[PDB]
Formats: structure tokens, sequence, C-alpha cells
């Protein structure tokens, strides 16, 4: 009797699902493992208590519409949801999912990746962003912790609660100063907040973790945004005036291209054992200007993918996708009801 | 963490 508690909270998914194991959390949801009695397999389920909290509420709405509407072999789908019958008595949703083995942060942790392994993760990594980008959107939030893997070294991405249609243009304010657990794979121009960056951070965010497959260790850490620009300029050298094409605030262009200069560090005296095409394409991930970062179609067709490239089966959607309305500007009272709605679909019932 | 060799994508491409 009594619903099952994990780590000191409740966690209400019986009687389909029971047996609850603690998996981990992030900032924002728990996750534990699970027996789904109607599939007669583990699941993974996530809990997020989001409504007191309209950024909560966002992140929540994002993922939810986002993965329930994308399909690809390394993307993680959604299962199904639990909440409670009426909009009041909803205070958590539970998004049930395929329960992965591991993810890219805990594996780097502590374990040895050989060369083959870090090319067929990239390889896997490009291959889901193709399909992310082409329905026109954006991941905005790619890092190890959200790179899931299983025991038979397939990937997948998850944790898309900052994802947003690629609106060429919109103005996402408040995303900066938002808590994230780490900021360590964001792109230069996020980081100063340019309005009306690209595709192209998730590529530097992917080109952040390649750096770190090769070496087990984070390429530009920092302590906050001032520090992160300070090792990235500090590999990579100093900006040119056209490089902050993408850096609009005043004070922080001048406060860049009046700071000592800095010449490049080639990589691989940072990387003196890598494969040479991986540096090479590396380099084409990392570069400052966001407009000259290769994008994710010619990434996977780099040298150093050759082996698993195959545009007959590296899917995209079908069509680009268009948010329903504008998350950004609404209440949470009014971002409980699009949840409510959103998932009432998977209501014994329905 | 095996050779990727029983990986289905990997298996895919060994084609
Ligand atoms: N389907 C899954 N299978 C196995 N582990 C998972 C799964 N989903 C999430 N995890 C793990 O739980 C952690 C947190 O999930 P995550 O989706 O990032 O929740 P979060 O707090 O909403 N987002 P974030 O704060 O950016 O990490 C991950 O880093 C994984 O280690």
């Amino acid at each position: 009797a009594g619903p099952e508690m994990v780590r000191g909270q409740v966690f209400d998914v019986g009687p389909r699902y029971t047996n609850l194991s603690y998996i981990g959390e992030g900032a924002y949801g728990m996750v534990c493992s699970a027996y789904d009695n109607v599939n007669k397999v583990r699941v993974a389920i996530k809990k997020i208590s989001p409504f007191e909290h309209q950024t909560y509420c966002q992140r929540t709405l994002r993922e939810i519409k986002i993965l329930l509407r994308f399909r690809h072999e390394n993307i993680i789908g959604i299962n199904d949801i639990i909440r409670a019958p009426t909009i009041e008595q909803m205070k958590d949703v539970y998004i049930v999912q395929d329960l992965m083995e591991t993810d890219l942060y805990k594996l780097l942790k502590t374990q040895h990746l050989s060369n083959d392994h870090i090319c067929y993760f990239l390889y896997q990594i490009l291959r889901g962003l193709k399909y992310i980008h082409s329905a026109n959107v954006l991941h905005r939030d790619l890092k190890p912790s959200n790179l899931l893997l299983n025991t038979t070294c397939d990937l997948k991405i998850c944790d898309f609660g900052l994802a947003r249609v690629a609106d060429p243009d919109h103005d996402h304010t408040g995303f900066l100063t938002e808590y994230v657990a780490t900021r360590w794979y964001r792109a230069p121009e996020i980081m100063l907040n340019s309005k009306g960056y690209t595709k192209s951070i998730d590529i530097w965010s992917v080109g952040c973790i390649l750096a770190e497959m090769l070496s087990n260790r984070p390429i530009f850490p920092g302590k906050h945004y001032l520090d992160q620009l300070n090792h990235i300029l500090g590999i990579l050298g100093s900006p040119s005036q056209e490089d902050l094409n993408c850096i609009i605030n005043l004070k922080a262009r001048n406060y860049l291209l009046s700071l000592p200069h800095k010449n490049k560090v080639p990589w691989n005296r940072l990387f003196p054992n890598a494969d040479s095409k991986a540096l090479d394409l590396l380099d084409k991930m990392l570069t400052f200007n966001p407009h000259k970062r290769i994008e994710v179609e010619q990434a996977l067709a780099h040298p150093y993918l050759e082996q698993y490239y195959d545009p007959s089966d590296e899917p995209i959607a079908e069509a680009p996708f268009k948010f329903d309305m504008e998350l950004d500007d609404l209440p949470k009272e009014k971002l409980k009801e699009l949840i409510f709605e959103e998932t009432a679909r998977f209501q014994p019932g329905y | 963490l095996s050779s990727l060799a029983a990986s289905s994508l990997a298996k895919r491409r060994q084609q």
C-alpha cells in the first residue's frame, strides 16, 4: 500500500509503472527507471513539478511538444505522460521514455574512449542534429549530460526544455540569466546576448563536446561568461572586427576588441594524440564567427566521418516545425492549461 | 562499451 518514494519524494506512477529505481537528477527533473507493466519493459520516467514558475512551465511545454512530434533513432522519444485527471489536481508531470544506460558526462568522467568510439559518437550526434535542424529547430543546450547512451553504444539526444523553432528572429529574453547547471558549451554569441543567432550555436556546442571526448576535460570551462570568453580567446586567438559582426552589445563589443592580443594555439598542441582529421573537423566547428562555422550536412560529409556517412539513411523532418503560439509571453496559468491539453491524449479514457 | 560492432547503426554501415 502507498505510492512508491524515490530519494525522499513521491513518484505516483502506479499501477502501470512499478519497482522504481533512482537514476539521477538535472536542474529541473528527477529521473528514475521503472517497470512498464503494459509493455513489459523497463523505462525511464522524469518527474517535474513546474507549475509555480513561469520558466519551468516553459521548459516543460517545449520539451513535451517537440519530443512528441520528433521521431528519430538518435533522439529520445516520449512513450507516455502521467498527470492528474483534473487541472486543479495536477502538480506534477511524469514523462516516460525509453530507458538508457548512461550519459556522456558520466562516461567521460572516468572512462577512456578509443578514436573509433569518438568517431561513431560524433557521427550519431550529428545525425540527430541533422534531423533537429531540418525541422527548423534549435536545441540550444547540447552538452555531455544530455547525450544518452545505451549499452550497444546507441546515442540519443535528450533534454529539449530549451529548444526553440529557429524563428530566424525572435527575442528570447531572460534565457541568459536563467539558471542552468553548466554554460561551458554555449557559443560566444549567445553568451554575449546577440539576438539573431542561428543553428550554428548547436554546432559550437558539438565542437565543445568533441574536444571533451578527445581529452576527458572541458575545453572552455570558467566561473562565468567573461572568464569563459577568456578561455575561448586564449585558444582560438583574438577575434577580428568581422568576427564580432554577431556581437551586438556596444560595450561588450568594445570590451572584446580592447583585450590584449592572443595568438591561436594549434589543436595538435592541445590534443597531441588525436586523429588529425578529428582536429580538422574540430577546427571547423569551433570558429568564433558563427557564419563561418561548418553546418551539419557538410560536417557529416567530413573525411573524419566517412566510414559512417550515408545520406540515404540520415533522415530529415518532412516539413519544418512551426510552433503553435508564443510561449514566452504567457502567464504560468495559461502554460499549465496548454500542458494539460498537450498531455490529455495519454489519460486512461481519452 | 563493446566494440561498436554490436551497435545496429554501425552494423548497417558495415554493408
Ligand atoms: N531516458 C533516459 N534514460 C536514462 N537516463 C536519463 C534519461 N533521461 C534523462 N536521464 C538522466 O537524467 C539526467 C537528467 O535528465 P534531463 O533531461 O537533463 O533533466 P533536466 O533536469 O530536465 N534537464 P537538465 O537540467 O538540462 O539536465 C540526465 O543527465 C541523464 O543522466
